[PDB]
């Protein structure tokens, strides 16, 4: 579905960086969205999830007080604003579709339509 | 699939139901909604009928009764320049009436129509008024009128009215162009017996409506897309006089006629009624075979209220004769008679007296539809005959309420979701 | 935005977002008073029936009654995206009284369980 | 059935509250009767609402029981009494209890208003 | 203890303590019309509170922020220095916007709670 990250790729420790996802091949407002983090050599971990309407956000405890995830159904845009980035946050951040659905949709609890991944390095 | 019941309130579901409607005196379109309508099972018609009967009966209660009348009276031929058509139709009658004092009497003369009088063999009298052996006659109050002021029927809260906007809707079956209203449009309670006056026009062609198009016992409602202007008139400058018949009870009667006496005639244009009947036949041929030659005929005999077309004009209650219309094998002037003692709703016991209205009465009505009764005998031939006819006076309101249905809203419902409580 | 019943022909999912528009229109000489009393009685019976189920004060109420496949075996996609509330209501005719009874019994058990949980010191 | 548990003990009658419910809501005399039934239902629902018990049939409160209202233990109250006898026994204190219930709710919402203001 | 409307001339932060006194006082053809219209006004107010998610409460906090364009005042002057009648006059013809915002906020809250309760 050509889900493409347009975020930055170089920040100093203690700074802030914004990432975003653009979608074109599917109805953006019909799917939940998430960010999944892959540190080099450590595999992947889930970082954050947002609902299809954008009203609900969920985080891992390690970022709950630092990251804000938001979405705009107009212009089909997902955003993640990361404050107080740490050396442990150096990773490839992938956009993913799904991981949640509303009560009127079938269950997912899985990630599909992954983006290509933005590389975020903390010096 | 691990699904749980979720309860919703405010659900857009409704069921067919009938209830009491408000009489007053916006539209929201429903996309992808197909509703089943049936104008012959629509209780808005029965409620409108009962409401009009109630208003009619209440209007005549605080009015003058004519029980001081219904006496023998001596009638003679009216002395004037009377044409042949009016011979025997108007009589100059005299009687002994009461006054505001119990023990006084006065000799009063007035002009009555022959249809209001029945012969009686007695001494010093030769006639009596009709509806004096049975029922009783109440004079309509002169301070009120019979103008068909439009009214609106509004559903109560919790109910809605569905309106069918299909241009060719025939009064029954599914309707795809549906809107929701709280109140109907203004409906004029126009009272007529054979033609439908001052009603709604069809958007296209002519709409033929019948509960059972093959059952001769059902009426056929014909709604035109164009009106036919009927011009009627009573060309006689009647002078109206009044007397007191009791302590505060005044009786109104025709005093005299200024000028010559002529009939009350009503004109139907040939250049519109012709081709209007052609359109009606063209649409009747959509239900009957193409090889059948549809003819029209005057109605059969019977009571005057059903054999004649009795639209109210102004205040007089004209009873036009429609033998000049519906006579073909597919300017017209028709002799329009009058009357004053009227059994309005085919009832015995509530006779009303319509007081004469001063001067000349010249009405201009729009014919928007008509009632056909077919041949009745259903002759197995190709010469199907349509006679005009009347009914129980509810078809005049079916012609306007055919597009409305009352439904009850069912805001509560259930559906499966993945939402478990706790 | 769509009006009183504008969502009647829309899907159940889309129509579920217009509940307040219809809820506001349920409340607003002897026969006029009879009509008003009938409207009040219908409203109060519906509010009471929601109260029995523990749904009072909510327009969307989640419950603890599982859905039976014998009532309707359609998946959520077909029910919510390809069906209207009128067609759904027709589909679940003859089953609403069973659902109502199960909801009443479930709420009675919920009230007893909450009372016992609140009785622990 | 409706009022079937009136002669049962309160411990058993408290499980039929939905049976006793629904029978409270369903020419001028019939209309006056309907309006009176609606008025009594709404007065009872408002009285529950001002106590913080809206939407519930069994509502627990924060008003302690005063032994001067009744000195019976729970076993005697719930297993050996019907609701009619209990209602007769404590009728003379019912309005006092209602007042206390109202007062508790008057405090409770204020406390919640403060807790949500943090 | 002040009675019906006894706090009407008191400040908002004092009159707000007597809401139950006002609430308990809200409940032949002419007599039935008066009783039915009183019932209809009560039910419309209760339905309107229910739509906002405030059913069963007299003091109901919501998630609608206060706009400075509705009343550019601080809490001290609103609650301690003016009455509810003056406040009601001051925010006349702004209440319909507030009511619409409350309705939309409750609809969003109900959808969010349903989605939260739909997580396994
Ligand atoms: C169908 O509609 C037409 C037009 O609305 C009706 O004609 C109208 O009838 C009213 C009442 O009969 C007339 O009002 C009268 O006006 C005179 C004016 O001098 C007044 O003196 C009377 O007291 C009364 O107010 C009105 O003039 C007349 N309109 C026209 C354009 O002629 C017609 O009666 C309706 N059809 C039927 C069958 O009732
Ligand atoms: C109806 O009859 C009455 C009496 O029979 C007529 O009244 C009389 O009319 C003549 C004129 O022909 C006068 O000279 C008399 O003085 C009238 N008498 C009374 C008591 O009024 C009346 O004119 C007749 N009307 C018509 C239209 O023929
Ligand atoms: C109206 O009443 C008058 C009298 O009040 C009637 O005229 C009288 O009729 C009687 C009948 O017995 C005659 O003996 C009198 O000679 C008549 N009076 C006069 C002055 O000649 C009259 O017949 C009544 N008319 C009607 C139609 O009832
Ligand atoms: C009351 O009088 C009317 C006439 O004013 C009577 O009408 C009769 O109707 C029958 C048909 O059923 C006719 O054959 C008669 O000729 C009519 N009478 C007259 C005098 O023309 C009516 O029958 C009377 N009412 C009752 C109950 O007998
Ligand atoms: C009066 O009119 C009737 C109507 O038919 C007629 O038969 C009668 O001869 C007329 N009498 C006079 C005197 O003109
Ligand atoms: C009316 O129209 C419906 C449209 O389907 C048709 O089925 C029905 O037979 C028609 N009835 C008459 C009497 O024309
Ligand atoms: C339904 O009626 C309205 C009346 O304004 C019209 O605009 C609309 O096009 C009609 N729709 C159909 C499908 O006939
Ligand atoms: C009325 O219907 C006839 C049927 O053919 C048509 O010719 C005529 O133009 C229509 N008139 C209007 C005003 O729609
Ligand atoms: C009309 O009535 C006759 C009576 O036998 C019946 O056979 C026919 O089917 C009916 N038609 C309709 C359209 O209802
Ligand atoms: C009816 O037509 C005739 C024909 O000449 C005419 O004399 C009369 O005045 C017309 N009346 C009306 C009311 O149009
Ligand atoms: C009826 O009278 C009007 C005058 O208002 C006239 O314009 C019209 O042509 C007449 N129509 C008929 C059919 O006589
Ligand atoms: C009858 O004639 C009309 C005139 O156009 C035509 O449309 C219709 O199909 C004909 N009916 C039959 C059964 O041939
Ligand atoms: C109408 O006029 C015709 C003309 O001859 C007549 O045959 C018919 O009986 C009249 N109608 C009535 C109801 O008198
Ligand atoms: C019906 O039309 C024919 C056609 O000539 C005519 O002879 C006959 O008199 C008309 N009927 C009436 C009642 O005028
Ligand atoms: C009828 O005659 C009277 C005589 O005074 C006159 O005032 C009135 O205007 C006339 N009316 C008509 C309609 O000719
Ligand atoms: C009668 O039809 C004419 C034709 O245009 C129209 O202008 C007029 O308003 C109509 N009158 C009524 C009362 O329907
Ligand atoms: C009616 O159906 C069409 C199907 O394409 C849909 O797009 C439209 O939104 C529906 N109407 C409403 C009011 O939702
Ligand atoms: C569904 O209904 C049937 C009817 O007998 C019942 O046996 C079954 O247990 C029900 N399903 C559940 C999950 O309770
Ligand atoms: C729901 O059921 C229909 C009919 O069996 C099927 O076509 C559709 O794919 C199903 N959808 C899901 C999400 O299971
Ligand atoms: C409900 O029962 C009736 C009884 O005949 C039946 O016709 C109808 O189809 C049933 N409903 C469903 C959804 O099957
Ligand atoms: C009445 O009392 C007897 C005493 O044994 C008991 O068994 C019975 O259940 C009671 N009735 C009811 C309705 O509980
Ligand atoms: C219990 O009631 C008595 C009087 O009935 C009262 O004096 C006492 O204070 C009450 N108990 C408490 C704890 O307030
Ligand atoms: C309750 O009080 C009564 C006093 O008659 C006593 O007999 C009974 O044993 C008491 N119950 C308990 C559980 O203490
Ligand atoms: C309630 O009070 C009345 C008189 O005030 C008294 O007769 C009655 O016995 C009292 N009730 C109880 C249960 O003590
Ligand atoms: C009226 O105003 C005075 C001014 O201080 C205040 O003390 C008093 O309490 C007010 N009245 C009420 C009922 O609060
Ligand atoms: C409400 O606040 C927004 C910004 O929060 C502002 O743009 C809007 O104009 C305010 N409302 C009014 C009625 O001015
Ligand atoms: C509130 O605003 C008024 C307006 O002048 C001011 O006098 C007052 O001191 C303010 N109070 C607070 C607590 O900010
Ligand atoms: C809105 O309310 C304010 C409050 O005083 C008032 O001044 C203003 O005129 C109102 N708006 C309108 C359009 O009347």
């Amino acid at each position: 579905v050509q889900l493409v990250e347009t975020g930055g790729g170089l920040v100093q420790p203690g700074g802030s960086l914004k990432l975003s996802c653009r979608a074109s091949g599917y109805t953006f407002s019909s799917f939940a969205m998430s960010w999944v983090r892959q540190a080099p050599g450590k595999g992947l971990e889930w970082v954050s999830l947002i609902n299809d309407r954008g009203g609900l956000t969920f985080y891992v405890d390690s970022v709950k007080g630092r990251f804000t995830i938001s979405r705009d159904n107009s212009k089909n845009t997902l955003s993640l604003q990361m404050h107080s980035l740490r050396d442990g946050d150096t990773a490839v951040y992938y956009c993913a579709t799904g991981g949640m659905s509303s009560a009127l949709q079938s269950s997912k609890y899985y990630f599909d339509f992954w983006g290509q991944g933005a590389l975020v390095t903390v010096s | 699939e691990n699904l749980w019941v979720t309860v919703y309130y405010g659900v857009p579901v409704w069921k067919d139901a009938e209830t009491t409607l408000f009489c007053a005196s916006q539209e929201i379109h429903l996309e992808n909604v197909t509703e089943e309508f049936n104008m012959w099972k629509n209780n808005m018609v029965e409620q409108m009928h009962e409401d009009i009967i109630s208003l009619w009966d209440q209007s005549l209660k605080p009015c003058v009764k004519l029980t001081p009348l219904c006496v023998g009276l001596q009638c003679t031929n009216v002395t004037n320049n009377i044409t042949d058509d009016m011979r025997g139709e108007l009589k100059n009658c005299s009687f002994n009436a009461t006054t505001e004092l119990r023990n006084k009497r006065q000799k009063v003369y007035s002009l009555f129509y022959r249809l209001d009088i029945v012969p009686m063999v007695d001494l010093w009298t030769n006639y009596r008024l009709i509806s004096c052996n049975t029922s009783a006659i109440t004079q309509a109050c002169p301070k009120v009128s019979f103008e068909p002021i439009p009214i609106h029927y509004c559903a109560p809260a919790g109910f809605a009215i569905l309106k069918c906007k299909d241009k060719k809707f025939n009064g029954t079956g599914p309707c795809q162009n549906v809107s929701t209203v709280q109140c109907t449009h203004g409906i004029k309670p126009v009272v007529s017996t054979q033609l439908l006056l001052n009603g709604s026009l069809a958007e296209e062609e002519v709409i033929i409506r019948s509960e059972n198009i093959t059952n001769n016992a059902k009426n056929i409602l014909v709604q035109l897309n164009t009106s036919v202007q009927i011009n009627c008139t009573r060309p006689n400058n009647n002078t109206v006089k009044s007397i007191r018949i009791g302590p505060g009870q005044a009786f109104y009667y025709t005093g005299d006629i200024i000028g010559d006496i002529r009939q009350a005639h009503c004109n139907v244009s040939k250049a519109t009624w012709n081709e209007t009947l052609g359109k009606v036949v063209k649409q009747l041929r959509k239900h009957f075979g193409n090889n059948t030659i549809i003819r029209f005929a005057q109605s059969s005999g019977g009571d005057l209220e059903v054999t004649t077309h009795s639209f109210n004009c102004g205040g007089e209650f004209f009873y036009c004769n429609t033998s000049g219309l519906f006579n073909s094998t597919w300017s017209i002037t028709l002799p329009c008679r009058i009357k004053q003692i009227i059994n309005m709703w085919q009832r015995i016991g509530q006779a009303m007296y319509a007081p004469p209205i001063q001067g000349v009465i010249r009405c201009v009505s729009n014919i928007t539809g008509l009632i056909l009764t077919r041949d009745g005998g259903s002759t197995n031939s190709t010469t199907e005959t349509f006679r005009p006819g009347g009914g129980d006076m509810r078809d005049n309101w079916r012609s306007e309420l055919y597009k409305y249905k009352v439904v009850k809203i069912e805001p509560l419902g259930v559906a499966p979701t993945r939402c478990k409580r706790r | 935005s769509l009006g009183f019943l504008g969502a009647a022909g829309s899907t159940m999912g889309a129509a579920s977002m217009t509940l307040t528009v219809q809820a506001r229109n349920l409340l607003s000489g002897i026969k006029q008073l009879q009509a008003r009393v009938l409207a009040v009685e219908h409203y109060l019976r519906d509010q009471q029936l929601l109260g029995i189920w523990g749904c009072s004060g909510k327009l969307i109420c989640c419950t603890n009654v599982p859905w039976n496949s014998s009532w309707s075996n359609r998946n959520l996609s077909e029910i919510w995206d390809n069906m209207t509330w009128l067609q759904w209501d027709k589909e679940i005719s003859n089953y609403t009284q069973i659902i109502y009874g199960l909801l009443e019994e479930s709420q009675n058990q919920q009230e007893k369980n909450e009372q016992d949980l609140l009785a622990l010191d």
